[PDB]
């Protein structure tokens, strides 16, 4: 129940991580997250109903999102739990993030398809099946779209930010949530998908076994969030068209709130916070 | 106000665009599309890097894609 720095992963928990999502990749559930995930990033919209982005419960409907996949990786290996990536300290492609042990690096040139690590097409263990466009390999070009990934004092300026959301609660609105989201501000979570590319900057992220890694820190960033604010919490508190307030119960789950999902302890605790 | 159609040949295919709110199409399929609050738009193979029009996001599914066909 203890989510640490992938950087800080020893080998067996490295091949025990990797094989526990290539058996739920094999089973056909893995491909459900991917289309789960693609049906609420292309159906929430800043002047309609949004719940899983650009809107507040961005974070916790990621939060629980996040924990429907560890706890199906779980089902596979108990001792597997997501571990998290510091983009703001692992920010080359030399990470061992990106090593053949773990999740392979980026895409070759010509087609963007990563050649190496566990998910690359040649292995035939990693088809991609739910997309937007005919290729079925997995794509990446770390750095090619966006030259830099967020630093840690962009990442502390965020941090900064006392107000959790702010009307209008979409893309436009100031506060926590957005900026950390990325559509305002110095873009922390929408640059990351930029910067990797391939599936990573699509509907179907979650085709990259990093997208895990990625928002499991983006979690573990509201977690300090609420440690450096304390009298902040989540908003609205009641009574909003189309956004999810506090004790409003969140789909596609729809037996659970944000409320139910503030304090990460209840399911599970970091390396260090 | 939505913004004009347009209809051109960027890196040899065909990318259209009309009002509906609006629709995109590289070589006749279409290519979902949404608009952002401050006017800017994303599409379902850029979702997460705003662009100012809906051209510019036809012109940067045609960048990605690198001639493979939208589903
Ligand atoms: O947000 O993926
Ligand atoms: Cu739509
Ligand atoms: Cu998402
Ligand atoms: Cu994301
Ligand atoms: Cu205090």
């Amino acid at each position: 129940t203890v989510r640490k720095n992938q950087a800080t992963l020893t080998a067996d928990e490295k091949r025990r991580f990797v094989a526990a999502v290539l058996e739920l990749k094999r089973s056909g559930r893995y491909d459900e997250f991917v289309r789960t995930h693609n049906e609420f990033i292309m159906s929430d919209t800043d002047s309609g109903e949004r719940t899983g982005h650009r809107s507040p419960s961005f974070l916790p409907w990621h939060r629980r999102f996040l924990l429907d996949f560890e706890q199906a990786l779980q089902s596979v290996d108990s001792s597997v739990t997501l571990p998290y990536w510091d983009w703001s300290a692992d920010r080359t492609v030399r990470a061992s993030l990106w090593a053949p042990d773990f999740l392979g690096g980026t895409g070759r040139s010509t087609d963007g398809r990563v050649m190496d690590g566990p998910f690359a097409a040649s292995t035939g263990n990693w088809p991609i099946n739910v997309r937007v466009d005919s290729r079925t390999y997995l794509r990446r070009s770390l750095g090619g779209s966006v030259a830099e990934l967020p630093t840690r004092a962009e990442v502390e300026s965020v941090l900064a930010i006392s107000a959790y959301d702010l009307p209008p609660y979409n893309s436009a609105s100031e506060g926590f949530r957005n900026h950390l989201e990325g559509w305002r501000g110095v873009n922390l979570h929408n640059r990351v998908h930029v910067w990797v590319g391939g599936q990573m900057a699509t509907g179907v992220s979650p085709n990259d076994p990093v997208f895990w890694l990625h928002h499991a820190y983006v979690d573990k960033l509201w977690a300090e969030w609420q440690r450096r604010h304390p009298d902040s919490a989540y908003v609205p508190t009641g009574g909003t068209p189309d956004v999810v307030d506090l004790n409003e119960t969140m789909k596609p789950w729809n037996t659970v709130r944000p409320a139910d999902l503030l304090d990460h302890t209840a399911y599970y605790t970091f390396d260090a916070l | 106000a939505a913004p004009e159609s347009f209809d051109e040949v960027y890196k040899g295919r065909r990318i259209q665009g009309r009002p509906a709110g609006y629709e995109v199409f590289v070589d006749g399929v279409q290519l979902h599309v949404m608009r952002n609050a401050d006017g800017s738009w994303i599409s379902v193979v850029s979702h997460y890097d705003p662009v100012p029009t809906p051209r510019a996001a036809a012109r940067a599914a045609v960048d990605e894609l690198q001639g493979a066909p939208l589903l």
